[PDB]
């Protein structure tokens, strides 16, 4: 739950995809 | 039942007579127990020997001390009962000397041997009490700096003899005799009924 | 106007600075200092209460007794609570702390810290939970919100 | 099966690029977008008072002794939850009741001696002593955390309705 | 009005100065998947005053010590570097002084001996070790910090922090001197003793001269240390990142300054939670072998590029 | 009486090996750009 | 005195409580001579006192960052003097939570290694999984650590209706988290510096000073004793020692990094292959007998009530079980008479040993280098203390 | 070589047992009876 | 988070 | 209503002395707790300090020994309740600054009335009050006559009543010894007749303390008005140097009248927090020990006093600077002892 651009200024600065493996568990 | 290889039981048999016959002044018992562990009993004056033999002996290399230990059993005129555990990381095996040692009968130190007993050895003397000639530096090692008393040894009361409180007249901690405020219930637990051995 | 209304608000204020924000210095004797490392980490945040990570023996507030306070270990405790400064309260953690534990008939060990440093709030469990010493160190903002101390100035 | 965690030409090319790594500090630059990552990360954190970190039903949190619904305290004074406590925690003595049955004139858990390792959940026959979910019980005094019979009944009667709902969802399992 | 100018300049900046503590103990939490502190006041902006009132009321032991050169130190940690910013050019300067950088450069200096007051006046063995292992670093980055400066005054022409507002009125000086402007950062860095460059406060190392010091003489130098922060990011942003000057509206230069004076303040805070802390040798191997050969010698090639490209800056 | 057991068929694969990735702008490149800007500041 | 200085029991850099007492001539380290007992509490002397059963719980707290890992190796010892042997849905339990907790070791040996150097963002994120990990073992046990789950003849009770599905989830995941803490630390310009070439140890001298770990495979000996001497179901699954060259600080936390990785891939497989099966011995002779059971037949009453009470009454005989904790080689040397209380019950300590190596590794150090290599060998002072 | 020694073995000296618990404490040597109940 | 029934 | 006496005499062991203890925050109080705890004797605490100063004193109780009281000395109800189940009740409400909402009556005999009075109803075997040495109902300092006039009073609230009168006392973290030392601030240390003709004799804090706690636990002192002295007197004199000596700082006795001093001890009264000095300190410091006809005190209850010079060195060391810290006693020269 994070705007694309902010998500991406993450993915862009990390360098991988975190959408994939985040650090909120859910349902 | 666990997984017994007799495989293992035999091999270890066999260097059990290996040693025994490569040192046979100081192997007193050989012995290869269920559970298939090998343990070799020497006299105490063989301990720098048959470690040494051990350490650097090409048919069998037990580089690394695992542990060193002393049971204590009040009976036996020797009280402690030294146990050395070594690992053979070129034969993967372990195997164990045990040696005999009384209070005041110090045992030679194999700090030589393996460097690792360093720190056991003093372990050792400050909970047992037993002495470790050539040591390169033995003092208490777990024990408060002024402890009175071996406390391992099972002559020795658990709870133990001195405990410490802060007393405000004399600002500083202070000893005094232990008084608990629920003794250790001791618990009898040994039943009158034994089982017959298998 | 009346002095004694000045004075409660005054306290309060001293009572709000000191409780909002507590030095904590921790020893991690033993494990029960896991538990507090959890406490700082993520999921429950120490410092979002104020709680800093962590400080010296002098710039602490409250000093968190984790762990078997042992005789040979039992002089310094006393120490560094001593070198502390005039406003300091310690929040034992552990059963190995509060009391003895399960070495409590131990001979190295001393049975409770409040033996050596008095004791402000016990935090019971073996490990007690991350959430129960945020909750014993939330107690211990309420007994400082409690603290009257220019009250009891004014009216001495 | 082994594997070389750390085991091992000149070429302007390669040297350019060792040296632009050690003259414009590139893998530092790489250490900062890691975190500005993260900064962008939801935290993770809980609000203390109002959310509580999830505990499932064996949590083992606070002593307390149950009772039958009729209203008959569980105990009747077998006193092995005395003989497995490890750390001699819990002191039992006991007489019959007049009513002729057997119950427990004092049951003290000594909390600070107790260090909640759940075997007398296990141990009892009756399951009168069970490991309470609440965790929160911190006190001002030492002698608060010992608990006498009556604390603990009380600790019974309040946190009943969890307990057995605790234990309902987990003795299948035991 | 003067005066009035003097609050201004002054107690800005201090509130200034709190609010960073917070926006460093919330940047490096969102860092490190943490809120930070919220709880007390509205997302935390209580929080700075907070712990200066449990500071100033706990007890400042003195140590069974110097009494003065014990209560000297901090005093000195704050006025140094408060009054750092009595010549800053903000727009236009409180106080201009002709030669205003050297005035920064000499002040700094001075702020070294607070350490080795502070580590005397404790009289433990941590205090010592840790205050000699400080002025070594400090004075050791000073050599390269002065020397980067000279280089730029060659090309801005005087020692005037004003005058760096007409020399980039075109372009920043970080295009030409970028080179340095990175050597200025970390030297920023080690100055401060902020993370890289921390050993001073280095807690595994030396848990060292703030050891014996706590409530009022700690947050002094306390507040010294963030202001200077400030302060040094803020001279990164005039001498290298030259905020836009409009002579008829002075403000967007302040505003600017304001940004920029942020981000880079944001830098260093983001830089402590990114890096592990350099070993003291690491740090002198750096300064002494890494950045003076590189200093010395740019320090040459900012007396030529002036002269062959016949740009000799004008005075004045 | 259910037994918690990995899902029919097996569970999917996970990662166990790094996937750090190597992404850089080549040094030649770097320089240039750098050198670059220094020769229009001094212009 | 060389200007000796206690490093002190109270210091952030110190885990737990340390006195070093070191002679610095200034900034290097002449001599160092760690003090040990300061977490002396006893628990090999208590033990004694104390029925088999009652004495698992001690173990989880002679090194309680490797909480379970350590119960295993009690429980293989006392398994062996009974020759009784767990279930095999138990065993391959006691490799699943044997490897999460080999996890949850290095995150802390890896983070808390940093925070002294100086880095803190990897322990903030990593014990953000960690407290993921804890939550497992208490839903397993009921206790985030300290779980007694692992007993002397099998895991007390059965993993509960969800869990293997979480553990995968999270599990799934967790690389990337080790990805991270990489692109933070393997590389950075200044991890290297501080940790390269700080602390190199001999092959021969590990094997001499029985460093017995990590250290050991750092310094390229392969010994990884789940190997060599396979233990529970270690042997039915397939990983990778983690073997290192130019062993230093960093070459071997390279290898811790790596055994998080290959310790993925072991619990990987467990999930995939864990069997339907019963979680303890039937010998109610051994393990206490099921609740349903004890309350509706005698034999089990009679059961419930001698080994709760009384005790497993192992037959009389001595053995030295040693599993691969993460820290090391843990081994339990369990003398034992006919009673159901043991007799002796040394705790060898992956850290008794590695301690009195500090003095052979940091020798003209400075202050720094010894803060490194106190982490490099991820000093619980429960263990050595005990 | 050995040395001869006709002193009984006494190490109260070495024990480190407080004085009064040395010469108050009488021990009995006993074989324990049997519980009538089993 | 016990239970999830309310 | 007794407790049979069980144990082997330390903590965790019970003497059977249930005993409230109103000033037990002060410096002699701290000691009065400490025996008492040691002993095991049941010690009710009454407080008006704010719980975080009374902490000290819970770690030298054994658990549940200690129990703390909130109480008001103008509320009569909170003494009723305090020594509702006490069976002794030991004195030591006093102060050396007449404090704005308390009067000297009040401190030494208003308040110390009421509270035996209460005693009385509430049925306690012995009450011991406590009033300073020397005191005349006609006494200069009006603290030294108020506290006499308490003295005769209790005995008619509760006859029988022990009342120990010790001299100005010798410990840490007291006055007659931290005072003087203390005077190093000032550069000049004035002394009425320069230090002479008001030979001065004090006595350990513990001894004065174990002197009042076996007290409580004999029958011989009934009525008595016991007075710990001390084991050797002093002109004021050396005293002043002897203490400057092991502070190992400089003096300069200088007279000063005391007309024009009990000036300055206003000027110190002033003050509104904790005034150093007092108008009737200063004219204390200077009333003359009086010599000992009265029932002794020290060794008459059964401890012998402790010399001044042998604990000094424990009180004056924190005065003392960098290096003079590591000075021990005997290298320093002891002060001559004038009986006069
Ligand atoms: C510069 C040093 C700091 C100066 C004061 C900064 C602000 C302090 C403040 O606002 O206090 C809030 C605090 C708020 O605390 P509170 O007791 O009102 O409660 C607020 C709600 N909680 C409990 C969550 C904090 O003020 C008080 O403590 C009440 C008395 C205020 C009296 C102020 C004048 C004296
Ligand atoms: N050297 C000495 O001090 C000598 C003392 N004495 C007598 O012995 C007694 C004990 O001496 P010392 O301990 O030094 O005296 P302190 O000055 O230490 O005071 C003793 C206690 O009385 C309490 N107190 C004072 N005023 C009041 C009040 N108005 N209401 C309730 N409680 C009060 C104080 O508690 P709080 O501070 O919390 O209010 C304090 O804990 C004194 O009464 C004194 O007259 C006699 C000879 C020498
Ligand atoms: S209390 Fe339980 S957890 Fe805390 S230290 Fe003692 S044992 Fe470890
Ligand atoms: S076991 Fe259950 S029932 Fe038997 S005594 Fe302990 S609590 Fe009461």
């Amino acid at each position: 739950s994070a705007t694309r651009v902010i998500q991406k200024l993450r993915n862009w600065a990390s360098g991988q995809d975190l959408q994939a493996k985040l650090q909120l568990r859910y349902q | 039942v666990r997984p017994r290889s007799d495989v293992t039981h035999k091999q270890l048999s066999a260097f059990g007579e290996y040693v025994a016959e490569i040192l046979p002044k100081y192997v007193q018992q050989v012995q290869v127990s269920c559970l298939d562990e090998l343990e070799i009993c020497i006299h105490p004056d063989g301990v720098i020997p048959t470690l040494t033999f051990l350490r650097d002996h090409t048919n069998a290399q037990f580089k690394s001390l695992a542990d060193l230990t002393a049971v204590d059993v009040p009976t036996r005129q020797n009280r402690f009962e030294i146990v050395y555990n070594l690992l053979s990381l070129r034969f993967n095996s372990r195997i164990r000397v045990k040696t005999y040692a009384d209070e005041l009968t110090p045992i030679d130190s194999i700090v030589s041997v393996h460097i690792a007993a360093n720190w056991y050895e003093r372990e050792v003397w400050d909970m047992f009490g037993v002495f470790f000639f050539n040591h390169p530096d033995l003092r208490r090692i777990l024990t408060d700096y002024g402890f009175e008393g071996h406390p391992f040894r099972k002559d020795f009361p658990l709870t133990g003899y001195v405990e410490l409180r802060y007393d405000d007249e004399v600002k500083r901690v202070v000893a005094e005799p232990v008084e608990l405020a629920q003794e250790f219930r001791k618990f009898d637990l040994n039943s009158p009924w034994e089982a017959f051995p298998a | 106007s009346r002095a004694e209304y000045v004075v409660t608000k005054l306290d309060d204020l001293i009572n709000w600075a000191r409780r909002s924000s507590l030095w904590p210095m921790t020893f991690g004797l033993a494990c029960c200092a896991v538990e507090m490392m959890h406490m700082a980490a993520p999921r429950y945040d120490m410092d979002r209460f104020g709680v800093v990570f962590r400080a010296s023996p002098r710039q602490a507030d409250v000093m968190i007794v984790a762990g078997t306070l042992t005789n040979k270990m039992a002089p310094a405790l006393r120490k560094v609570y001593d070198q502390m400064p005039e406003p300091r309260y310690v929040v034992s953690m552990g059963s190995c702390a509060n009391g003895g534990g399960y070495y409590h008939y131990s001979y190295s060990v001393v049975r409770g810290c409040d033996r050596i440093v008095p004791v402000d709030i016990y935090v019971p469990g073996c490990p007690p939970t991350a959430e129960a010493l945020l909750y014993g160190i939330l107690q211990l903002q309420r007994k400082i919100k409690r603290e009257q101390k220019l009250k009891i100035w004014y009216r001495r | 099966t082994y594997k070389y965690v750390n085991k091992k030409e000149v070429d302007m090319k390669s040297a350019t690029d060792n040296a632009a790594r050690i003259l414009m500090w590139t893998e530092l630059i790489r250490g900062l977008g890691m975190t500005l990552s993260y900064l962008f990360r939801e935290p993770a954190t809980i609000n203390y008072p109002f959310e509580k970190g999830p505990l499932s039903p064996r949590f083992r949190g606070e002593h307390a002794l149950r009772r039958y619904p009729s209203g008959e305290e569980r105990c009747i004074a077998c006193k092995l939850c005395e003989a497995i406590c490890p750390a001699q925690a819990i002191t039992i003595e006991a007489e019959p009741r007049a009513d002729g049955s057997r119950r427990t004139t004092r049951y003290d858990i000594d909390m600070t001696k107790c260090i909640y390792c759940g075997f007398c959940q296990e141990a009892c026959p009756v399951d009168a002593i069970v490991e309470g979910p609440n965790f929160e019980f911190s006190t001002e005094t030492h002698e608060e955390l010992l608990y006498n019979k009556e604390k603990l009944l009380n600790n019974g009667d309040k946190w009943e309705a969890e307990i057995a709902a605790n234990i309902q969802a987990d003795y299948l399992y035991r | 009005m003067f005066f009035i100018n003097i609050l201004t300049l002054l107690v800005p900046i201090l509130i200034a100065m709190a609010f960073l503590t917070l926006v460093e103990r919330k940047i490096l939490g969102y860092m490190q998947l943490r809120k930070g502190p919220n709880i007390v006041g509205p997302y935390g902006i209580l929080q700075p005053f907070a712990d200066a009132m449990k500071l100033f009321m706990k007890e400042p032991m003195r140590p069974l010590t110097s009494m003065s050169l014990f209560i000297i130190a901090p005093t000195l940690s704050l006025t140094l570097a408060l009054s750092l910013w009595v010549p800053l050019p903000m727009p236009h300067p409180l106080i201009n002084l002709n030669l205003g950088i050297l005035f920064i450069l000499a002040t700094s200096s001075l702020s070294v001996y607070s350490i080795l007051w502070s580590g005397w006046a404790s009289n433990s063995k941590y205090s010592l070790f840790g205050a000699l292992r400080a002025v070594a670093q400090t004075i050791s980055y000073e050599v390269t910090m002065a020397i980067i400066l000279l280089s730029v005054l060659l090309m801005n022409g005087s020692y005037s922090l004003q005058t760096l507002i007409t020399t980039q009125e075109h372009m920043w000086l970080l295009l030409p001197a970028w080179p340095m402007a990175m050597m200025w950062f970390i030297s920023t860095l080690a100055e401060t003793n902020r993370a890289p460059f921390d050993l001073t406060e280095g807690e595994s190392e030396l848990v060292g001269f703030n050891v014996e010091y706590a409530a009022g003489p700690f947050a002094l130098f306390f507040m010294a240390e963030y202001t200077n922060i400030i302060l040094m990011n803020a001279l990164t942003t005039i001498i290298f990142l030259g905020p836009l000057y409009y002579i008829n509206l002075p403000e967007l230069y302040s505003t600017n300054f304001m940004m920029e004076a942020l981000l880079l303040s944001s830098t260093f805070l983001w830089i402590r939670a990114s890096y592990p802390r350099f070993r003291y040798d690491q740090l002198m191997h750096l300064l002494w072998k890494n950045f003076l050969p590189l200093t010395l010698a740019l320090c040459m090639w900012h007396i030529s590029l002036p002269i062959f490209t016949a740009g000799v800056p004008p005075y004045m | 009486v259910k037994q918690d057991m990995p899902p029919p068929g097996g569970y999917g694969p996970i990662d166990y090996k790094r996937n750090l990735p190597r992404r850089g702008l080549s040094g030649y490149s770097m320089f240039a750009v750098g050198i670059g800007a220094l020769i229009f500041g001094y212009w | 005195t060389n200007m000796t200085l206690n490093f002190g029991p109270q210091h952030p850099a110190a885990h737990g409580v340390l006195r070093l007492v070191l002679e610095l001539s200034g900034e290097m380290v002449r001599k160092c001579d760690p003090h040990i007992g300061l977490l002396h509490r006893g628990t090999e002397k208590l033990i004694e006192y104390k029925t088999y059963l009652q004495a698992l719980p001690y173990f989880d707290r002679l090194d309680y960052v490797s909480m379970m890992c350590n119960e295993q190796a009690y429980s293989i010892a006392v398994e062996k003097l009974l020759n009784i042997q767990p279930p095999p849905r138990a065993q391959w339990i006691r490799v699943l939570f044997g490897e999460i907790t080999r996890i949850l070791n290095h995150i802390m040996a890896v983070t808390t290694h940093a925070l002294d150097i100086g880095a803190m963002t990897p322990f903030f994120w990593m014990f953000e999984e960690r407290e993921k990990m804890f939550e497992f073992y208490e839903r397993v046990s009921g206790a985030r650590m300290h779980a007694a789950y692992i007993r002397p003849g099998g895991v007390h009770q059965d993993l509960p209706l969800g869990l293997l599905d979480d553990i995968y989830e999270f599990s799934k995941n967790f690389s990337l988290r080790i990805d991270e803490v990489e692109e933070m630390l393997t590389n950075n310009r200044i991890w290297r510096n501080r940790t390269v070439d700080i602390g190199v140890v001999t092959a021969e001298d590990a094997l001499n000073y029985g460093f017995s770990g990590v250290m050991l495979r750092g310094s390229g000996i392969q010994w990884d004793l789940r190997k060599t001497q396979p233990y529970d179901v270690y042997d039915q699954v397939e990983f990778d020692v983690p073997i290192g060259s130019r062993g230093d600080c960093y070459d071997r936390y390279l290898c811790r990094v790596e055994e998080m990785r290959q310790s993925l891939r072991i619990i990987e497989q467990c999930l995939n292959k864990m069997p339907p099966g019963e979680i303890k011995v039937d010998d109610a002779k051994v393990s206490p007998p099921k609740r349903a059971e004890m309350k509706t037949s005698m034999e089990s009453l009679i059961h419930h009530f001698k080994l709760y009470t009384e005790g497993y009454q192992v037959p009389p005989g001595a053995t030295y079980t040693a599993i691969e904790a993460p820290k090391g080689e843990f081994g339990v040397y369990l003398v034992s008479d006919g009673s159901s209380r043991p007799y002796r019950c040394k705790i060898k300590a992956p850290g008794f040993a590695h301690l009195a190596g500090l003095d052979k590794m940091s020798k003209g150090h400075m202050l720094a280098d010894v803060v490194a290599i106190i982490g490099t060998q991820d000093i619980v002072f429960g263990e050595i203390d005990r | 070589q050995l040395i001869t020694v006709d002193e009984k073995l006494d190490i109260t000296t070495l024990t480190g047992v407080p004085e009064e618990h040395i010469k108050t404490r009488k021990v009995r040597i006993f074989v324990p009876a049997r519980n009538n109940m089993q | 988070c016990m239970t999830d029934d309310p | 209503h007794a407790v049979i006496p069980h144990g082997k005499g330390g903590r965790s062991s019970v003497s059977g002395v249930v005993a409230t203890v109103f000033g037990a925050t002060g410096f002699l109080g701290r000691y009065v707790v400490n025996h008492l705890g040691r002993m095991g004797s049941q010690v009710i605490i009454p407080y008006r300090c704010d719980v975080y100063d009374i902490m000290h004193l819970r770690l030298m109780g054994d658990l549940g020994q200690l129990t703390f009281l909130e109480w008001d000395a103008r509320d009569k109800d909170s003494i009723r309740k305090a020594v509702q189940h006490s069976n002794v009740v030991i004195n030591l409400i006093g102060r050396e600054w007449e404090t704005r909402n308390f009067d000297f009556e009040d401190v030494f005999v208003n308040i110390p009335r009421a509270i035996a009075q209460a005693s009385k109803e509430a049925g306690v075997e012995r009450f011991i009050h406590v009033s300073h040495l020397n005191a005349s109902m006609k006494s200069s300092s009006k603290s030294l006559r108020s506290k006499a006039v308490g003295e005769k009073e209790v005995r008619s609230v509760f006859p029988e009543a022990i009342i120990i009168r010790p001299s100005d006392i010798f410990g840490r973290e007291d006055r007659f010894l931290n005072h003087f030392a203390n005077y190093r601030w000032f550069l000049a240390v004035p002394l009425v007749s320069l230090g002479f003709k008001t030979v001065k004799q004090p006595v350990y804090v513990a001894d004065v303390s174990k002197g009042i706690v076996n007290a409580t636990k004999d029958p011989d002192a009934v009525g008595k008005t016991f007075a710990f002295t001390g084991p050797n007197r002093y002109l004021l004199f050396h005293l002043v140097k002897y203490i400057f000596g092991m502070t190992h700082r400089t003096f300069i006795p200088y007279p000063l009248p005391l007309f024009v001093y009990s000036w300055i001890g206003k000027l110190f009264g002033l003050s509104p927090f904790e005034p150093w000095t007092t108008k009737d300190k200063v004219e204390r410091i200077h009333i003359s020990d009086v010599m000992p006809t009265d029932l002794p005190g020290l060794e008459d209850l059964g401890v012998q006093p402790t010399p001044l010079e042998l604990k000094s060195i424990e009180v004056l060391r924190r005065h003392r600077t960098y290096r003079w810290l590591s000075s021990e006693i005997e290298e320093t020269k002891p002060a001559k002892t004038v009986n006069y």
